[PDB]
């Protein structure tokens, strides 16, 4: 099977997409699943700021700071407070043009194309080990062996 | 077949609505069950044997005012899904409830409005209490009244905003959402009647002799105002007047609309009896400054129009006598393109007395509502309030921070500075 | 409804708390065995604020309690209504930090905190509405003001709407028990401003003070600084648990008395405190409450505050009394000294009342206000910090743990930033 | 003059049985030992001197719940060798009871039916109880019916199948057997009844408050509803309504008959009485998406008929004057080939109370039975978590080991491929 360039890209692109939504601190008590299912369907600011960080784009310069980044969320998300697919993909195309707005010579298109660089979001092996958690463990109240054992199970094999 | 609703939103304005709830079910002898131990038309339902139902919907984010409603002795009054109730309170800021969480709570009371409104079959319009210095109130009035505008279109609403007092004031934050809500129901409202809090408390400390008053004394007055606006409609009369008969007589322009109230006789039973409470003393009394139900001094403007209600024994000749008398006097001068600016109604009706409360068993009464060129000062004083703080951008980061934008502040400055250029133009002489 | 849960860390916050908890179950007549055994039925309605229901009937604190050594969990569950915390909350280790801010920051602190982290997630995802978090530890510390301080920007992190409390006691230069506490006060400072959203000071020294010179008591000891502090907490929130007059959540005061997002460190006070012997010579009125309120002395900070201009104020009324009176009276608290508030922002003076006084005092007030006289305590703080980092002295604990001097020069510079911008708006003018 | 006969089978089903039978029992005045201390006879048979038998069968494998039935209070009341029991459980396997242990038992059952349909004369026609996600109910529920079709034939068959819920589950391997009885009863049952557990938890707690519901306040919230939909048959009512009186009103095509239900109003006596439950608030409330019996939304998609049954002292008028309400709303959109979509039923009979349970006495009610289009959304979601499980033939081992084929399972994957087809084919507009 194939993608397209843009989905290829937008394959790739909703795949972070899904896992940064997955990583949402929802703050509150006795959810809807409805709710739930929602918000795992959209970014907030803590999830794209925190993808921002570990694709190394936040802080670099003035035009992508912790305030700058926050007013352009405020601006184009969802209820102004949530990111969906589209937006998302919105909310990555004014980072770009923000993050080389320093660069004159470059048009928006060669920003969001040099950004796509970047990130290396055409290898989806080294942009998916870009991708980073907040937390989680599987609840289990936690605190010379320790390293691991690979056991290597001896080939019972064709000549074995 | 003639219908009114009556919309309560807000902590307030809830307050006010149990003001004014137990006040109408007492004149028409209702129970506070809701059982009778043809005028309740106008406020009721009949359910076909037994209970009469209000028309009245109650709003608010915070829950407490609800859970208090539904507790006490008219838990069985109101039906028990119009009291609509949110789980977050807007906090006093004006963007929370405009854009965040009244959105989500606005669908269920547009639908609550239209189940009432397919009831009625004569419907005379709408009415709308809130108390304009608070978040949740403010911002879902307005939404209410934008969404009600376009959803019925040429239906009369009718607003009895409580402004902030000139200089006492329960939050540090009020202006901002005053002075929004005033952008909002400029354009959307018919009638809106001024009700701050401290020219109540002086009459109340002047007449009724309390020196430590709460809000159900301030609330009691209200209602006793409403009801004499709204005893022409359920009651016989020598002179009727509907609410549809109001911006024909009251509103020279479609800007000009807001006007202040006042009520007389307010005496105590302790001392009522000793003087006759003759119609010319009343009436004379309702057009005192010091009577005025918002603080706002009438010796500093002209009026436009007066629309003041009798109720009780009078006679119309000596409604005629005593407004030729006022006429002569030369304190009170009117606008010079009105020649007349008196309408009067006269209803059989006396008023009914609330047991424990403080106003006593009185056989005449007036209640004027009156607009005047004066009211430009409390505009004014608001719109200073508002500017030394927005000099500064003081408090803005908790609105911008809920979805509005920076420049909605602006446009109801220059919108307040349009009003008072109007009121300005309007009371010169030709 | 709209419930808030409990987190507290290191000694001083477990002691706080041992207090506050004391507070709260006597108020809603909860035994220590956890069995309801209240009088009014009022003490039921709201109890899911801080109470969880389990089978059996008996009820449980939402309460997390945080340490790096077992013996302060292991001292408060004896003592009484110690049995009513859940054995799942309490989380410890078995090193401790000695006081460094780094080992309870960096090295030790960051490897427990995940434990932690995983019940405050399980107890906030199941609660019906957040309302928000509320934080009491110590900044002279090293356990305390460095896993605290962590856990608020993990919890900000994840809950970046709801609302954050913390009850934050600063180490004054009277009363010093520990040498190193400039270091990791300066370094607590520094990421408490970034993500707390109320901050609420309390210094030891001012507790002596009004306990030497109010109540007049011969011997203090740590339970009444204790009590103090546990009534203070207790006034906040009382109408969120309590029907009221004006009812005003957590989230209005932060609306109300938070001009700029950087300007939210209040420093708070308690009214009436009498001595026994004088407590049948004075007479409970609001004049009464209101002139101890505003009292110098009465603040729970040194901080002297007509050495600076108030910003706003706030105050929340106990007891059913009259607005009008209470009104009133803060319009002319304000009148009286009007050089000691700043004149660009007018009517800053915010109240409220709930009819729900607490048990065995028929009148309460709790004062929260927002002032510029706050500056001095980082100006010492940052003072001492700077004498003792000159010669590097104890600074190789701290390095020796992976963290440098840059971290501290930064400390220092913001904190030097906050102190000065603070004060920028003490002498602006319109 | 006139029967109808419930079989129940599977534990589900057996506890949904208690649950109408008490109900029936209380609504018709029957004693639990059977004994009344002419409208029973619909459910009932007259023995010719004293009790009374059901006309209800109980079937299972697994012996525990009918022995728990067999010792209760109700052990005098049903017929000792009608309810049927097994000795080995299927264990959630299909297979099992379709091929290996329901067909030794299906004959006694099959010998039970023909016994009990020789005593009626007027047989309207069968009522089936089974939860689909467990491996005895669904295989001899699609075994039993399989029978019955050929056997009688015409005769009508009404089941009240109660699917998994969108997230909630008990099992791990339900999908696999709903899906296979959901091919079974395709094309062997005249009306399927849409009952998901999850949206009956949110009834119960949005409307009856209960925190903690068990099975037992879901089984009478169905036993209401089944009793609502059968009692035009033994009541006096001015608008009547049949069970043949279906297929011709709700069913447009032979494939399309699964619908889903609600019920109003839904209310606790603590709260009922205060507010009036006129006819027009009920109707509204039971159109409500929330108050689905289902989970699924009804914005989704279009309405294709709807059939809702009043009980009480309603009149036909104000039933109108509801559904041209309805009609009106821009929110509910029907299907452009149906004009009018809707058959109403009146009857007299105010819904019967049990005691200690949840719901209060109300004098009226209404229950309506809608058929939309929007119940495709179930269909994609189960065959979505069939298609995960079965790309990589997981547990497929334990059906094939029990005489089922390996192609059994792609032709219900095709069916309900063609049901979903046919679905989205419907609801085009012309
Ligand atoms: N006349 C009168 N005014 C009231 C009463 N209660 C509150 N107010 C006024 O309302 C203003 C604040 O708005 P509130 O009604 O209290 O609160 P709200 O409208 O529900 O808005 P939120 O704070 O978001 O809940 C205050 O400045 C008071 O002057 C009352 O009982 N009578
Ligand atoms: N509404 C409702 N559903 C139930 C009840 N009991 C069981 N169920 C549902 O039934 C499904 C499993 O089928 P069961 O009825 O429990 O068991 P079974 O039908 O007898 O099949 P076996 O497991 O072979 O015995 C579960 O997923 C439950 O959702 C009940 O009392 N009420
Ligand atoms: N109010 C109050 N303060 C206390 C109590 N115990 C200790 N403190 C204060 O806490 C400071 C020491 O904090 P510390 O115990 O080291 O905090 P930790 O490092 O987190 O354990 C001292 O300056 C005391 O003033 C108490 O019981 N009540
Ligand atoms: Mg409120
Ligand atoms: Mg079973």
């Amino acid at each position: 099977k194939n993608l397209t360039k843009e989905q290829i890209r937008m394959k790739n692109l909703k795949e972070a997409f899904n896992f940064y939504c997955k990583q949402q601190n929802v703050t509150g008590v006795a959810f809807t699943f409805d709710r739930i299912v929602h918000e795992q369907n959209v970014i907030n600011l803590a999830c794209f700021m925190l993808f921002l960080k570990q694709f190394n784009i936040l802080n670099k310069n003035k035009y992508v700071t912790k305030r700058e980044i926050q007013i352009m969320f405020k601006k184009y998300a969802l209820n102004y407070k949530e990111l969906d697919l589209d937006h998302f993909k919105i909310m990555i195309e004014k980072v770009a043009i923000a993050f080389y707005k320093e660069e004159e010579n470059l048009s928006n298109i060669d920003r969001v194309e040099k950004l796509y660089q970047y990130i290396e979001i055409d290898n989806i092996h080294k942009f998916r080990s870009k991708f980073g958690l907040l937390n989680q463990p599987f609840n289990i109240q936690v605190k010379p062996f320790d390293q691991g054992r690979d056991i290597v199970l001896k080939k019972v094999d064709p000549v074995v | 077949m003639r219908e009114v609703i009556s919309i309560h939103v807000g902590q307030g304005g809830i307050q006010v609505g149990n003001a004014c709830w137990e006040l109408f079910c007492l004149e028409h002898g209702i129970q506070p069950d809701g059982q009778m131990p043809d005028a309740f038309n106008t406020f009721f339902s009949e359910t076909g044997a037994g209970k009469h139902v209000p028309r009245a919907v109650f709003l608010d984010l915070e829950p407490t005012v609800i859970d208090e409603v539904r507790t006490g002795t008219y838990r069985q009054l109101f039906h028990p899904e119009q009291l609509i109730s949110g789980k977050e309170d807007a906090a006093n800021n004006f963007a929370r409830g405009h854009y965040t969480i009244g959105k989500e709570i606005v669908d269920l009371c547009l639908d609550r409005i239209r189940k009432l409104a397919d009831n009625c079959t004569g419907l005379q319009g709408f009415l709308v209490f809130n108390s304009v210095g608070g978040g949740t109130g403010s911002g879902l009035g307005s939404l209410l009244l934008e969404r009600l505008s376009v959803d019925y279109g040429k239906k009369s609403k009718l607003g009895f905003t409580i402004y902030p007092s000139p200089q006492v004031s329960t939050a540090v934050v009020e202006p901002y959402n005053s002075i929004l809500s005033t952008h909002s129901l400029l354009e959307h409202t018919d009638v809106a009647v001024m009700l701050d809090n401290e020219a109540i408390y002086d009459i109340c400390r002047r007449n009724l002799d309390i020196e430590r008053p709460t809000y159900t004394n301030l609330n009691r007055l209200i209602a006793q105002v409403i009801s004499s606006l709204t005893a022409s409609l359920r009651f016989d009369g020598a002179l009727n007047v509907d609410i549809t008969e109001f911006q024909t007589n009251l509103v020279p322009y479609p800007r000009i609309h807001f006007m202040l109230s006042s009520y007389a006789p307010i005496i105590s039973a302790e001392k009522a009896y000793h003087e006759q409470l003759s119609v010319a003393e009343i009436t004379n009394s309702a057009f005192e400054p010091a009577n005025m139900m918002a603080k706002c001094d009438p010796r500093h403007g002209k009026y436009m129009a007066c629309s003041m209600m009798y109720r009780g024994d009078v006679v119309p000749k000596d409604v005629n006598a005593s407004i030729a008398t006022i006429k002569t006097k030369r304190t009170i001068q009117f606008v010079d393109w009105c020649p007349t600016g008196f309408k009067v109604g006269i209803n059989y009706q006396p008023p009914t007395v609330v047991p424990g409360g403080d106003l006593a068993k009185v056989m005449r009464a007036v209640c004027m509502i009156s607009n005047s060129t004066a009211i430009a000062e409390v505009f004014s004083r608001l719109d200073h309030k508002f500017d030394l703080m927005y000099a500064k951008r003081a408090f803005v980061h908790w609105y911008v921070g809920e979805g509005m934008e920076e420049g909605e502040f602006s446009e109801a400055r220059e919108d307040l500075a349009a009003l008072e250029k109007d009121y300005e133009e309007v009371g010169i002489e030709t | 409804m709209r419930e808030i849960v409990h987190i507290q860390g290191g000694q001083c916050g477990n002691q706080i708390g041992a207090k506050f908890w004391e507070v709260i179950s006597d108020e809603h007549g909860i035994d220590p065995t956890g069995t309801y055994h209240g009088d009014s039925d009022l003490q039921l309605e709201r109890i899911n604020v801080y109470y969880n229901e389990a089978t059996g009937g008996r009820y449980v604190p939402r309460a997390i309690l945080m340490d790096l050594e077992p013996g302060t969990m292991d001292s408060v569950r004896a003592g009484p209504f110690g049995q009513l915390f859940r054995p799942d909350n309490f989380v410890f280790g078995q090193t401790g930090a000695g006081n460094n801010w780094a080992k309870g920051h960096y090295t030790e602190g960051a490897e427990l905190i995940d434990s932690v982290l995983d019940v405050v997630r399980k107890e906030a995802e199941g609660c019906d509405c957040l309302q928000g978090f509320q934080i009491t530890h110590s900044l002279g510390g090293g356990t305390g003001s460095g896993m605290g301080t962590l856990l608020i920007s993990k919890v900000r992190e994840e809950y970046p709407d709801r609302i954050m409390e913390t009850f934050s006691v600063v180490p004054s230069p009277k009363v010093s028990d520990t040498v190193v506490e400039p270091y990791n006060a300066t370094l607590s400072v520094h990421q408490l401003v970034e993500n707390a959203d109320e901050c609420m000071v309390i210094d030891n020294e001012a507790l002596y003070d009004i306990c030497f010179r109010t109540l007049k008591l011969t011997t203090p000891t740590y339970g009444d600084l204790n009590h103090l502090v546990s009534a203070a907490m207790s006034g906040v929130t009382c109408c969120l648990r309590f029907p009221g007059q004006l009812n005003s959540d957590l989230r209005k005061l932060a609306v109300n008395l938070i001009p700029f997002p950087r300007l939210h460190f209040f420093m708070i006070g308690f009214a009436p405190l009498t001595s026994r012997g004088s407590q049948q010579y004075r007479a409970l009125t609001v004049p009464e409450l209101t002139q101890q309120m505003f009292d110098a002395k009465n603040m729970m900070c040194a901080a002297d505050p007509r050495h600076g201009r108030y910003l706003t104020a706030s105050a929340l009324f106990r007891g059913r009394m009259s607005t009008k009176e209470v009104d009133e009276q803060m319009l002319n608290v304000q009148n009286k000294n009007s050089s000691y508030f700043v004149e660009w922002i007018p009517n800053n003076i915010k109240s409220s009342i709930c009819d729900i006084p607490p048990k065995g005092l028929k009148m309460a007030v709790t004062f929260v206000g927002n002032s510029t006289a706050i500056q001095e305590m980082f100006k010492r703080v940052a003072e001492q910090f700077t004498a003792m980092f000159r010669r590097k002295a104890f600074l190789h604990w701290y390095t020796g743990e992976g963290m440098d001097e840059m971290e501290f020069t930064e400390a220092e510079s913001n904190m030097n930033d906050l102190v000065s911008e603070y004060q920028q708006y003490q002498d602006a003018t319109a």
